[PDB]
């Protein structure tokens, strides 16, 4: 696991190792933010705030633990504060966010984590503080809701 | 609807929009 080695180095004070974690995970954090409809005026800020908090909290992180799930727990909490207030192409991006925005919050978060950033069901469950079975249930609900929405919009 | 195909599209759209992440300004902190 490349991330485990990088995280251990970052926790020991290596800002260059931390920079590599930012390079590896920053796109996926911003993707999630955009999926949640956070304004472009705020996406870069949230992503920055998430990594700055992660850096300062590395002292309380066991580097053997999965880094992405820990990082996304920080990130999602910061995103939740903002996305309630979500407002060329990208008319395409607005369409994606507005469709996902019609999902109830629980199924929106699970589908963004799994289908958009690419987390496994157990990884998403770890981020969300849910059982893996709860995640599997929410995914089913989300897919059913999306199918209807897409049927009605075509 | 083909939910899988749409999610693939959503993933691509959000990613292409998010390529310009600024590692430097994060390091500036
Ligand atoms: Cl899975």
């Amino acid at each position: 696991d490349a991330d485990r080695i990088l995280a251990a180095q970052a926790a020991s004070g290596n800002q260059r190792a931390f920079g590599q974690l930012v390079a590896r995970h920053g796109v996926a954090l911003a993707q999630a933010a955009r999926s949640f409809g956070i304004p472009e005026t705020d996406v870069d800020d949230v992503v920055q705030d998430t990594f700055v908090a992660a850096w300062h909290a590395l002292d309380d992180f066991d580097p053997d633990r999965p880094f992405r799930a820990w990082l996304f727990r920080i990130g999602l909490n910061k995103m939740r504060d903002l996305y309630r207030f979500r407002r060329a192409a990208r008319l395409e991006l607005a369409r994606v966010a507005s469709t996902l925005g019609k999902l109830d919050t629980g199924s929106r978060e699970v589908i963004v984590l799994t289908a958009i950033v690419g987390m496994s069901q157990p990884e998403a469950a770890a981020v969300l503080g849910l059982s893996v079975k709860a995640v599997e249930g929410r995914i089913g609900r989300a897919r059913a809701k999306l199918s209807a929405l897409l049927d009605a919009d075509s | 609807a083909d939910v899988e195909e749409w999610l693939t599209h959503a993933r691509k759209v959000t990613q292409e929009a998010s390529i310009g992440v600024d590692v430097t300004s994060i390091q500036e902190c």
